[PDB]
């Protein structure tokens, strides 16, 4: 296959100063809960982290109420019970629906240029944009070359680079005509499919962009922590470098 | 072996201790060694490596405290470290990117040696020991990378154990022993963990000898001209005590390196990595975009440059009654590329130490460096045309450099005159 | 002049600062991780428990005894002089911090029938044996020989305190809520 | 005289003997343990598999493909010439050791419809991608670029042999017994 | 240093190598050191320890290859090793009993030192470093024993982390940090594994220094009379080169030790162990017959000898406002017993080196040895009468020996005359 | 509690030369299967080891047939299925029935004397004898002192030292009168309860003694391998010691 091109979304968290947008992640968690969760799971995500700083930061009792809707098989009782915040979100209900816990990091959207990766040295890995583009990329009409050869069960998606493509859609050398390919995930986002609280718009674009940020957090919950840690460290060091530079220059001057 | 003054016990405790265990005198002579005045910023990679080794070891021990080496829990166990362990996310990213920093540094450390002839007599042992560290380093990094048990981890594990199942005759045995089974599985993960833990200590011990090695001959400087050893008088003209002069530039250098390093870990921790290792290992499918770790790319390039349709492979296949096929030829090429490099002290016939004063040498050297970069770059490209030709010409140039060019330049080349003394170079 | 001797301190100081920023987390990674800290508050059905029976239950990784005492247990308990106890503090998280190690001050009910405490020796952690073991008709810690009376009070050995009582209260006719 | 110079040998020899008795097991502990050597022989339901569909199955920790080929797959397969291959051996554990890499010699049935083989590249182990991938209508190994034809025969790359076929046979109308 | 002869490069390779890295010369001086002729069988425990350390390390690495450090799999994982891993049962039993052999040897190694004054100037550093190894050894053995995760493993883990939660003020903190939680759990097992792997390497490094220590002063002999160093002539009258004389004696000694050791592992592998650790750890119940590992018994005895009703505890308790209660007093007694031993170079005021020539000394020494045995023996007895008194008198005698008796004998004591020279003793 | 005294059985495997009795272990496996297994399990014992040398050594197809009876929740299929020799015996069916996998190693019968353990240095640990004695020690009549005070649900057993004992059976100092105590395990062995194949006698004594040996093997399957390894090693070393002793004597004679 190969690495394609994705829609470049200007998420809040990008940049050394970027940070999550608490309400967005909140909206995202709702999209994930009412839409994705039907097939996808997040096995490495402890529900109780919905409360931790740097994320959606819901109030503990809400989070506790939330975990309720999940049936979990205890780890001693062998039985089933209501979800406790100490539980992880469940495994994907749909066998072939990948786990979304790390999806925003499992994908790159800025491939290249020329294998030099200089594109990421500036654009990051593009995991969230990638996810965005996949939710976006569901055209109403199948690309021409596939007209009557669409694998039943699949759907054409402009961002997907790892799906099958009808032979009638490849060129003389076997390569594909289409920008995307056929994914087994039926389109998930319909306009205003999620009833936001604060009224905020639920346009496929918006939902898609929100749920993406959520997933970016679900994969890098300590994003903000990392950057703060990063900024702090850069500071000690910039200062320390200067001192040492002067100490060294001073010390050596007695030689040159 | 330079002319200086050794440790003299002054304190009260110091005189008591010294007559029993002269450990203080030892530490003294290690950091009070007269070092050439003209060393440049290419001589600071040794200490960046020291730091790297220490950094990896302590972050490793810490990480091993929360990691479960068992296919059913290893991947989950590393997420646990990212999401639960205080500063785990940072400790992880630091061990990871720490590896990259370790290699960026050796390559620079190595190429510094190639250019200045730091591997030439009487520095052959320093060089050989160095090579041993390099192999150890690679083995270590390899096993470490398997622990997460992600996709890149598993298949990387498969492909590398596989290298041994290419040895004619004993091959499948060695490979089954490395895997403790018919495939990469828990038994493999479990023993890699043990060995990943053990190897760093071997590197450490080797580093001890490495150090001892150059303290025995004295460090080489950018002019290839030795320090004068006929009298402390002129010896001091060429040198300066290691402390505080070099101890300080080292810390200064380390701060600048760490500045960039932390900027990397803080803001772009996953750049030098592979997104697929964030996917749990699947023994039933290999990611379409699998790709070795960048520090492994150049040698991986050399290995897959050799397919069945390559002439030199075909000649060999025929000349050995089918024993040396493409598979095994690629393997021999890869380890050969490394081995050849280890032999340079002997393949290099020029009596001139520093490549600074070697006109023809310089062109081939830079071609070598460019070739290393190119090889790393092709490693990430597909096997289709023209990468197959590029990887091939590149591999060819690599062996051509150590086997043909350097031996020949020994005679052909007419070298420039080097400074009479380090003192003279430092002043000028 | 002293711009360089100052430089030394600005440097040395910057160093030590970093050296510590580095060390603290190496140390701090070993402190309880986010998943541990998820301390809850279980509930226990006692309807079954006949008197003279102890119930061991896991909570926070250690045991918690719930013994329904006999008349005998309650008597010996009450016939004790606070002046004879090794620890006079009630060690009861339910009542006042300064309460006294009086039998009544150690049970959940007034009839002095429900003794609820951590089955964690106060010496070094082991789990003292119940079923009226030891010289004082209570518990015996096999680890170093500590004895506890029918109220879980330390009466002998190296244990310095009485088995702690956690926040425990009857939620109804037959159910205690620990935690 | 030579009773001592013999002694040296009897000693040195006894030593070396022990030294080896010690070493061998340090080495041998790493060989497949008793729980791994427990090699069985699974069965696979194929009733479902439409033609043009590959089925991946685990076995001995590696995958085993079971593809029901199309006319086209069987077509291209047969149109190749023994002399046009890289490896002429059928690599089939079912038929004779010396059989030839002919498309009939690679399938389980005669209609040449059931291709069953280890999805383990013969180069270094990866799992070649199917769905008619590559420049020979077969599989493509992404690890180093090996191509295999619609019969799983190596046609280019560093792979030295054809995907092996394990002891596989139809146990009935719709069920293959691997192993 | 005794007057001996330097290494001398003869071979061709040897001259080449020597001028670059004199590693061959170093190895030479390490095993070509002139050693006193009169050393007896009490001087062979050093090498039995060497063997033990090496044995533990290699069997450990091997074992770590099949062991899963996680409460859900650790115990199962060790049975797997006993039942499935080729020679696993033997590798396990060898690591286990290897521990016991390690301690039986230190104690003999230690008591040898106490009797011959091998800790007396100028050998104080050898001694101190030794003490460090001892602490390391104990910590290592402690963590190792936890790994199986059996009953004795868990509660042993509880009781020992607990020791730190007895330190006034900072106590509960230190203890919570060691456990990574509110109880002994997976986080504890997981970090013990990492540290158990790491510590042996520290011991190893310390052993390197230990060795260096006595090579610096020369080994002490049974007469406490130094080797003559006024001329190679008479120096050789007191000594014999380490090789082949002592190298051989050592291998001979090792064979005899290993003979008994293997007889133990082969026929009675579980004698020196506790049956309860063959029961999975139960955090809700402590085995009625729990009992420390024999090599830990003596110090465990000292700790539980101090209950509330011991008047010195009562005094101490009051005189310190309830800070130093029984709990903390026992802890201080235990570590104090060890610390006191480490201080003997200073508590011992006699100028006579070997206790062989100290009449009063011997009586107290043998009482000490008997006391050590007695303490080990009470450790396994109940706390009822008369064991409480026996443990108490015993603990008392222990501190009395280092704190009172030795300092006093320094003056009181009238010593016998020692041989004039080692030569003289060897001959006589 | 304390460590009591057990009946000393002269098992085949004791002594540096002892070895298991293949047929006995076979009988034992039958006792365990038809009797104990009803409550006890052996979670660390892989059924396929019933075939390995040094044990019962049943023929692989028998072992395969045997594993059939057990129901195992297939680790992948998640479905129940029959037992394969690669499976371990199941967990104890009866909650409080301890696992018998290592029982013969987790019990000592020769305690003492005087904490000196000199009794084991000659008598071993006594795990098998201990187990034997417990199956033996179920008297028809409860010791006198307990006449009408037997804890309902328990049974008096003369070998058991960790059970409860009626108050009416302790002395002035709290110690128990009885040699044994009350165990929660009802007597398991009735005469000829197992119809041995080769007719061999199925007297409670015999069965008890057989099942014990089985359990000794179930805990120390590599008992014989170890002893052989042991014997071999002792040999090299005895010989090697002698040579080195002479080499050393010879070498040193040139000094004194
Ligand atoms: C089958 C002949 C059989 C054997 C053998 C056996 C052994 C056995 C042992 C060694 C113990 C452990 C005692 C100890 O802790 O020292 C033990 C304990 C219990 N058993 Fe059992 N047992 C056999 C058979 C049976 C059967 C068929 C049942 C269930 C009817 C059973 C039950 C129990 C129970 C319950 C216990 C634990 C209670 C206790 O007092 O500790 N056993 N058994
Ligand atoms: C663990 C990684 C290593 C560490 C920590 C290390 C450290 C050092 C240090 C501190 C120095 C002196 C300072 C300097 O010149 O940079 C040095 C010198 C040197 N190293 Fe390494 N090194 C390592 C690996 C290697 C490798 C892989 C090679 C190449 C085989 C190598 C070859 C050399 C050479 C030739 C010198 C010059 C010595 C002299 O001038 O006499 N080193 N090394
Ligand atoms: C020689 C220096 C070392 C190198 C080059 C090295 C390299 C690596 C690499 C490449 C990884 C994978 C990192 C990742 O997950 O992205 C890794 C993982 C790991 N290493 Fe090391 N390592 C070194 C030393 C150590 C040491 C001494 C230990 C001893 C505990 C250790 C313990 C671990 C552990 C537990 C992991 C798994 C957790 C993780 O994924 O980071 N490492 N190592
Ligand atoms: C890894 C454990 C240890 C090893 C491998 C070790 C090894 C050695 C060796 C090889 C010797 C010389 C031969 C001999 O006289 O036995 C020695 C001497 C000595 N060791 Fe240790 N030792 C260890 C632990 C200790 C400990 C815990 C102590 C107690 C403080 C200790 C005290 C001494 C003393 C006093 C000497 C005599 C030094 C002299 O004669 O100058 N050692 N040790
Ligand atoms: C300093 C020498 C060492 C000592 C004194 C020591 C001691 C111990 C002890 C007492 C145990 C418990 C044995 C038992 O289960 O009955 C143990 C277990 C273990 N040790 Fe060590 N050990 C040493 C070195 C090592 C090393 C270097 C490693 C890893 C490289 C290691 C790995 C293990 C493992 C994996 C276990 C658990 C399996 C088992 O129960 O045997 N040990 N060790
Ligand atoms: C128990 C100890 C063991 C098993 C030690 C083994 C040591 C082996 C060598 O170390 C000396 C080896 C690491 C070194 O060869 C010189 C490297 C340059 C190997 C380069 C390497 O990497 C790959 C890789 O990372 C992959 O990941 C997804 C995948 C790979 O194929 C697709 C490769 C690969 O094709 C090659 C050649
Ligand atoms: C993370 C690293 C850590 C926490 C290192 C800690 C090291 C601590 C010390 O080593 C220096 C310590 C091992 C040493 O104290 C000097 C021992 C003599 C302690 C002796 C010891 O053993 C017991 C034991 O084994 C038990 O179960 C079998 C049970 C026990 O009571 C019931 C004890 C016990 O009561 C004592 C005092
Ligand atoms: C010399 C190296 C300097 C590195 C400076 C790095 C600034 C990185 O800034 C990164 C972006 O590049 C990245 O796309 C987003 C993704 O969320 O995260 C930011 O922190
Ligand atoms: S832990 Fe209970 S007596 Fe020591
Ligand atoms: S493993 Fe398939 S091409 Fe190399
Ligand atoms: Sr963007
Ligand atoms: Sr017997």
């Amino acid at each position: 296959a190969g690495g394609g091109h994705v829609e470049d979304v200007p998420f809040s968290f990008e940049g050394p100063f970027g940070t999550f947008d608490q309400h967005q992640l909140q909206r995202g968690l709702q999209v994930y809960t009412e839409v994705c969760a039907a097939c996808h799971g997040m096995k490495f995500v402890p529900i109780r982290s919905l409360s931790e700083p740097g994320g959606p930061e819901l109030p503990e009792d809400q989070v506790r109420a939330y975990a309720t809707q999940f049936t979990v098989t205890d780890e001693e009782t062998g039985e089933d019970r209501e979800g406790k915040p100490t539980d992880h979100f469940p495994h994907s209900a749909l066998e072939n629906a990948p786990d979304l816990s790390l999806m925003a990091k499992a994908r790159a959207g800025f491939h290249g240029p020329m294998g030099t990766g200089i594109s990421q040295l500036f654009n990051g890995i593009g995991g969230p944009e990638y996810i965005y583009s996949v939710l976006t990329g569901f055209p109403e009409e199948p690309p021409k070359c596939a007209e009557g050869h669409e694998p039943d069960g699949f759907y054409y998606n402009r961002a997907f680079q790892n799906g099958s493509v009808p032979d009638t859609c490849k060129d003389a050398n076997g390569v594909k005509t289409t920008a995307g390919s056929w994914i087994a995930m039926p389109p998930p986002l319909m306009d205003d499919l999620v009833e936001y609280a604060d009224g905020h718009d639920a346009s496929v674009h918006a939902m898609a962009e929100d749920v993406s940020a959520f997933l970016m957090w679900a994969a890098e919950p300590k994003l903000m922590a990392r950057k703060q840690a990063g900024f702090t460290a850069v500071m000690f060091l910039t200062v320390l470098s200067v001192l040492l530079y002067l100490t060294n220059k001073r010390l050596w001057a007695g030689v040159k | 072996g330079i002319p200086h003054d050794h440790y003299e016990p002054r304190t009260g405790i110091e005189k008591w201790l010294h007559s029993r265990l002269p450990i203080v005198a030892l530490a003294y002579d290690t950091i009070m060694i007269p070092t050439p005045r003209n060393l440049n910023w290419m001589w600071i990679w040794g200490v960046v490596l020291a730091f790297c080794l220490v950094l990896q070891i302590v972050t490793g021990i810490v990480l091993a405290m929360h990691y479960t080496p068992h296919v059913d829990l290893a991947f989950a166990s590393v997420e646990h470290i990212m999401r639960n362990v205080n500063g785990g996310f940072m400790l992880r990213y630091l061990h990871a990117n720490g590896a990259s920093l370790f290699f960026i540094a050796v390559y620079l450390h190595i190429f510094r040696g190639l250019y200045y002839g730091s591997y030439k007599a009487p520095r052959e042992v320093t060089w050989i020991v160095g090579m041993l560290i390099y192999l150890a380093m690679m083995a270590t990094a390899f096993m470490g990378y398997v622990l997460p048990w992600g996709q890149m981890s598993f298949w990387g594990a498969t492909v590398i154990t596989g290298l041994f199942g290419a040895i004619p005759g004993i091959g499948h045995s060695i490979q089954t022993w490395l895997l403790g089974g018919p495939a990469v599985d828990n038994a493999t993960l479990n023993r890699f963990f043990s060995l990943h833990y053990l190897l760093p200590f071997v590197i450490a011990a080797l580093v001890a000898i490495h150090i001892w090695a150059f303290h025995s001959t004295g460090n080489n400087n950018p002019t290839g001209v030795e320090v004068r050893r006929t009298s402390k008088a002129e010896a001091q003209k060429d040198t300066v005590p290691f402390w505080p002069y070099f101890i300080i530039k080292d810390v200064f250098a380390l701060a600048v390196v760490l500045l960039v390093f932390f900027a990397i870990v803080g803001f772009m921790p996953n750049y030098l990595g592979h997104p697929d290792n964030y996917i749990e290992a699947n023994p039933l499918s290999t990611p379409a975009h699998i790709v070795p770790e960048w520090y492994f790319l150049p040698f991986y390039a050399i290995l897959r440059a050799f397919t069945a349709d390559v002439w030199v492979v075909q000649i060999a296949n025929f000349i050995s009654f089918g024993i040396i096929d493409a598979k095994f030829f690629g393997v021999l090429a890869m380890f050969g590329a490394i081995l050849v490099m280890a032999l340079v002290p002997w393949l290099d016939t020029s009596p001139v130490r520093s490549g600074r004063y070697r006109p023809m040498f310089k062109i081939y050297f830079w071609l070598l460096a460019a070739d290393f970069v190119i090889l790393t770059w092709v490693g990430a490209q597909q096997t289709t045309f023209p990468y197959d030709w590029i990887s091939l010409i590149a591999s060819a140039y690599w062996f051509a450099y150590f086997l043909v060019i350097l031996p020949i330049l020994g005679a052909i080349e007419k070298p420039v005159a080097p400074p009479a003394t380090i003192e003279e170079d430092f002043n000028a | 002049g002293t711009r360089r001797d100052f430089l030394y301190y600005a440097t040395a100081g910057a160093g030590a600062v970093a050296t510590g920023a580095a060390v603290w987390p190496l140390i701090n990674q070993m402190n309880p991780s986010a998943d541990v800290q998820a301390l809850a508050s279980i509930f226990v059905d006692v309807s079954s428990v006949e008197p003279g029976v102890q119930l061991t239950v896991k909570f926070l990784g250690k045991p918690i005894f719930i013994r329904r005492r006999t008349e005998a247990d309650i008597e010996l308990g009450r016939s004790v002089q606070l002046g004879q106890l090794v620890d006079t503090n009630a060690r009861n998280a339910n009542i006042d911090a300064g309460a006294e190690a009086t039998d009544q001050n150690r049970t959940l009910d007034e009839a002095g029938e429900w003794l609820v405490m951590w089955g964690v020796c106060t010496h070094l952690g082991c789990v003292p044996i119940g079923g009226v073991s030891g010289d004082f008709g209570g518990w015996f810690c096999p680890c170093h020989g500590s004895h506890y009376d029918s109220a879980g009070r330390i009466r002998k050995g190296p244990a310095p305190e009485n088995l702690p009582i956690p926040l425990a209260k009857f939620i109804d006719e037959t159910t205690i809520q620990l935690g």
